[PDB]
């Protein structure tokens, strides 16, 4: 428990623990993190029936072996052949706002596996949602200069705003268990397809397949280390 | 090492041998249990020359055959007479074992018990793997060498 | 590889049974009283340096997953070079890091191992 | 020195190029274990080498450039406060970052974290701090050092808490 | 003119940020929590329960923050007048009773979140707030008990509803263990642990598996269950478990399971030897083969269903962690990750809230319920939850 898991990344701040015997147990949430209050399931379990999930009362293995496994907060409702359109249904719901942006829908490919939770309690975080709707060329964020024109035109008449962004289906919300399940760029720089010998080296994209894309790295942090200057400098302890 | 052969790399590896501890699993690919009820003729093709070469100078019908890795085999300075020997003197008369020969490309050891004539293998093969020590000391696993 | 049969009635496991004298391996039930011939002499295997599990995972679907990484190999098959390669995916601390590809456009599996042994994977 | 600096970033490349070959070779099973020792425990032994030696040459080479009049190395030579893993990771590469000896492990499926491919073995991906402080971690190497760092919090404060009882 | 498809840049990000925080502040985590406490949770634990053997509570209402006088008339009380007089930031708990013969109302208080949506200082503006004596930079995310402010900290536990896997000790008999800790949303939280064993190590004779059942005094082969759930045949049992032909494998490590239930050959065989681990010796079998299916339909994986016509949905998830179980025994996974924090929670004000609020509804329950069997011919003590929440 007081090790800093992998999975704490964008959860909980990597830095700020007290020492001693609290050391690891007491946790700080970063920045941009938020809790799961809970959605109800009834409607999601009502859409997968209508949208081909077998019953579990109506199953047999040795007839559809490819058949995916469907959960919905730890039950098993049913099963499902070809996946991919239900999960693909399912994230333009919720980025369309029909579905709470709150639940976690994660996909195991290879496991055979579809995961849904509407459950509270749930650690997540907001990421740039990178998909290729896009034809000028590669895989883009959502996001671009018209969107953030507006988000700024409303900061400063002080209507665009961060729900906004979800409702557009820009930006998502991600706990670590749907986290699994995806790539993100670290820059959106990152998605672009003699260096300065004092800069950072960084190492050179090796994939075409992000699905999202950080804010800012920087969000990892909590309130306490969000106030060190130059962090990425300093010996970690 | 003794004094004298302190400075050579074999006379090390095969003391090396000599004290880590090993028993039969380690160097069995697997094991399997047929029903091969002639004790001359044998469903199995492979065992034929195994089984010919057995009359020059009781038995239950279920057979339980081991086919060994001669990576292991002699990486831990081990022969296909001192394993079979090593199980032989350790089931008594009461098993009936027979192995191929160093020579052959496949190390088999195929055993009898000598009506309850199944689960009895289904034990002696679990005893074999594990329980059997071919050569070293107990409690010794690795071991390794340094200079 | 012992695929073992149930009964034609009740469909409850069926056990081996020696037939005395025409030396032969039959297949009773111990519910009903329904018996047969045993298709292969093997009635139990034991691997201790076991392969299958290596693959599992391989579907229909595994393409579009984008966590895996993308190589540009060529498949023994269709030549096309559309890959997304995963090691083991057995789970024992003695285990290769050999990788295993799997063709986007045939969905052949084909290893890196040079010492290549099996025929099917499976 | 600016060529100082060009000779430290080779000598991490060639680090790298050496890893990048013994991935190679165990990818297609042409790596032998040693004896009583796994595939992949060989392996990992062999990159965690290639990487300290890198880390460990490219901290000699910062240290010969600096002049006697470098204060850093002034307090060394004095021996008040500074040793040579302080300029090492300072001016040159940080070195790989460490959880139970070993490299930083699978937390997610087969990836140290979500924004790296399945089955990533690389220094990059397990860890490897290629910057030094003056230049700035990435934040994949911040969050992998802040792990190394965690395990010496609490490891101090059970060396405290059991020392003390011992000496009673 | 910048065309508003443009890629965006690193820069940009900060607008972005700027407008999620602009919306949620920085302890959106203890506002929505407790929010969703008072216009959902609240209402949903007034039904449940709510019928005593008449009597049936209905709507709830919350007033805003206001103060018991003492000579003199209720008062609206605002934060910094609880701080400073040390008072509770509390607010009244309505219902609505139905009395009905069958053989408003104030009742407790709630102490209420700064900034919260029943809270004043949510609407207040820059001006409001000065007025108010509040500085205009407060977050407010937590309460004021007795004039002290007083923080509810982000409590850490598993997840529940989520089947695990665990390897074990050498020495122990049991070598895996499938786990998992079934509870409730609504109503109440039993949560009835039930464990998936593996007796015997790496190559002992005939490794068995064994579940655990609640208020059975003994572990149960697997076999049984399936048949106390009416899955007979050993190939339909197997095929619940293993989902591939092929997989000859794990169906040889299921072998000495089978041979472990061949004993009971139908389900009342099945409830009576589950029903007898559960009863005393002088107990009836009707009695027996009742309080097994009582066991298997309100205590046994109670997350799935409770009802009644629902034995093949337990019965396939089942399968489904001896499935994971041997899928670890046969070394293809490794034992799941204990410190993954996707399957950790965190609760906040509101599900902690919650968690007394029941317990204390249902003291006041019984303390009417009590106003009804000592009756022969309003009698609620409101204080029963008031202190009990601010204690
Ligand atoms: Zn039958
Ligand atoms: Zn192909």
């Amino acid at each position: 428990p007081r090790q800093l898991h992998n999975t704490h990344w964008g959860l909980v701040c990597p830095a700020e623990t007290p020492e001693g015997q609290a050391c690891g147990l007491v946790k700080n949430l970063s920045l941009m993190s938020c809790i799961s209050v809970g959605t109800d399931p009834m409607p999601i379990i009502t859409f997968l029936s209508e949208w081909g999930m077998e019953p579990l009362e109506d199953y047999v293995p040795h007839q559809s072996p490819d058949a995916t496994r469907v959960f919905v907060n730890g039950v098993w409702h049913g099963v499902h052949r070809n996946p991919a359109r239900l999960m693909e249904t399912l994230r333009t719901l919720r980025r369309k706002g029909d579905i709470n942006p709150e639940v976690s829908m994660i996909r195991d490919i290879r496991e055979k596996e579809l995961k849904i939770f509407t459950d509270a309690g749930r650690v997540y975080r907001p990421l740039f949602i990178v998909e290729d709707d896009e034809s000028l060329g590669h895989k883009e964020l959502k996001v671009r200069k018209g969107h953030i024109a507006k988000l700024m035109a409303t900061e400063y008449q002080d209507e665009y705003t961060w729900s906004s962004l979800l409702n557009e289906g820009l930006v998502e919300y991600i706990d670590a268990e749907e986290e699994e399940s995806i790539l993100i760029a670290m820059q959106p720089e990152d998605l672009e397809p003699d260096v300065d010998p004092a800069k950072r080296i960084r190492v050179s994209h090796h994939a075409t397949t992000f699905t999202h894309c950080e804010i800012h790295p920087s969000m990892i942090l909590g309130v306490a280390a969000s106030i060190i200057p130059f962090p990425d400098h300093n010996q970690s302890p | 090492l003794e004094p004298g052969h302190a400075a050579d790399q074999e006379q090390a590896k095969l003391i090396r041998s000599a004290i880590e501890h090993t028993t039969l699993k380690s160097v069995t690919i697997a094991s399997e249990i047929y029903y091969d009820p002639d004790p001359r003729s044998t469903v199995i093709p492979e065992d034929e020359e195994i089984i010919q070469l057995h009359f020059s100078l009781q038995q239950s019908p279920w057979l339980l055959r081991l086919e060994l890795d001669r990576a292991a085999m002699n990486d831990k300075d081990l022969t296909m007479g001192q394993v079979g020997e090593r199980i032989k003197q350790t089931f008594k008369n009461d098993l009936f074992v027979i192995w191929s020969e160093d020579n052959d490309e496949k190390l088999i050891i195929r055993c009898r018990v000598v009506a309850e004539e199944d689960h009895m293998l289904k034990k002696i093969e679990n005893t074999m793997l594990e329980n059997i020590t071919l050569r070293g000391v107990e409690n010794i696993e690795r071991v390794v060498m340094m200079k | 590889m012992t695929t073992f049969r149930f009964c034609r009635d009740c469909n409850n496991m069926l056990y081996p049974r020696e037939d005395k004298e025409n030396n032969r391996l039959l297949f009773e039930c111990r519910t009903c009283s329904y018996v047969e011939e045993a298709g292969s002499p093997l009635v139990y295997r034991h691997e201790l340096i076991t392969n299958i599990g290596e693959t599992a995972g391989v579907v229909q679907d595994i393409g579009s997953d984008p966590t895996l990484p993308r190589s540009d190999r060529e498949c023994p098959k269709c030549h096309s070079r559309e890959n997304v390669f995963f090691q083991s995916q057995q789970r024992r601390k003695d285990t290769s890091m050999v990788l295993f590809f799997v063709c986007l456009s045939c969905s052949h599996i084909f290893t890196s191992d040079q010492k290549n042994k099996r025929t099917q994977f499976s | 020195d600016g060529p100082t600096m060009r000779e430290i970033t080779e000598t991490i490349a060639e680090a790298k190029k050496k890893v990048l070959d013994v991935t190679k070779e165990a990818q297609a099973n042409l790596l032998t274990a040693k004896h009583g020792m796994t595939l992949r425990e060989s392996f990992e032994d062999n990159v965690v080498r290639f990487l300290n030696e890198a880390r460990d040459k490219a901290g000699r080479l910062a240290e010969v450039n600096l002049k006697d009049l470098n204060n850093v190395k002034q307090m060394v030579m004095a021996g008040s406060k500074g040793s040579f893993i302080n300029i090492a990771q300072m001016s040159a590469c940080v070195g790989q970052q460490s959880v139970e000896g070993k490299r930083i492990a699978f937390g997610f499926v087969d990836r140290t974290l979500p924004h790296f491919s399945k089955d990533d073995y690389s220094p990059e991906s397990k860890g490897f701090v290629e910057n030094s402080y003056l230049r700035g971690l990435t934040p994949q190497e911040f969050f992998f050092h802040a792990m190394g760092g965690r395990e010496g919090l609490i490891d101090t404060a059970v060396k405290t808490a059991e020392t003390g009882y011992i000496q009673r | 003119f910048e065309d508003e498809s443009a890629p965006i840049t690193a820069e940009d990000s900060w607008a972005v940020i700027s407008a999620f925080f602009r919306e949620k502040g920085l302890v959106s985590q203890q506002l929505d929590s407790f929010n969703q406490f008072v216009d959902y949770t609240l209402q949903d634990i007034i039904c449940e329960d709510s019928t005593l053997i008449e009597i049936s509570f209905g709507k709830i209402y919350v007033t805003k923050p206001m103060v018991n006088e003492s000579d003199g008339v209720t008062h609206a009380l605002y934060p910094q007048e609880a701080r400073l007089r040390n008072l509770t930031y509390s607010s009244g708990l309505f219902v609505d009773v139905k009395k009905r013969t069958y053989e408003k109302v104030f009742i407790g208080r709630l102490p209420i979140m700064l900034r919260s949506k029943n809270c004043y200082l949510s609407e207040a503006t820059e001006s409001d707030l000065y007025k108010l004596k509040e500085c205009p930079f407060d977050m407010g995310g937590y309460f004021i008990i007795n004039g002290s402010e007083k923080v509810l900290i982000a409590q850490e536990r598993s997840a529940g509803n989520i089947v695990q896997v665990f390897k074990k000790a050498a020495p122990s008999p049991i070598s895996h263990v499938a786990e998992i800790r079934s509870a409730l949303e609504k109503g109440s939280r039993f949560i009835s642990t039930l464990q998936v064993k593996l007796y015997g190590r790496e190559g002992s004779s005939a490794r068995t598996i064994k579940a655990t059942l609640p208020y059975i005094k003994q572990d149960i082969p697997i076999v049984i269950i399936f048949r106390a759930l009416g899955i007979i045949p050993d190939g339909e049992i197997l095929e619940h478990i293993c989902y591939d032909v092929n997989d000859w494998q794990m169906l040889e490590m299921l072998k000495p399971c089978v041979e472990d239930g061949f004993v009971i050959q139908d389900r009342e065989t099945a409830l009576d030897f589950i029903g007898r681990r559960g009863t005393a010796l002088g107990i009836k079998k009707e009695k027996r083969i009742q309080y097994a299916k009582d066991i298997l339909q309100k205590e046994f994986l109670p997350h799935i269903t409770q009802l009644e016509g629902f034995e093949s949905r337990k019965a396939f998830f089942l399968g489904y962690m001896i499935n994971r179980l041997l899928l670890c025994a046969l070394d293809r996974k490794d034992q799941d990750d204990r410190d993954h924090f996707g399957k950790k929670r965190l609760d906040l004000a509101g599900p902690l809230l919650a968690q007394l609020f029941k317990t204390l509804f249902k003291k006041l329950t019984k303390d009417i319920f009590r106003y009804m069997q000592r009756t022969v011919e309003l009698a609620i003590n409101a204080k029963t939850i008031t202190s009990g929440l601010k204690y």
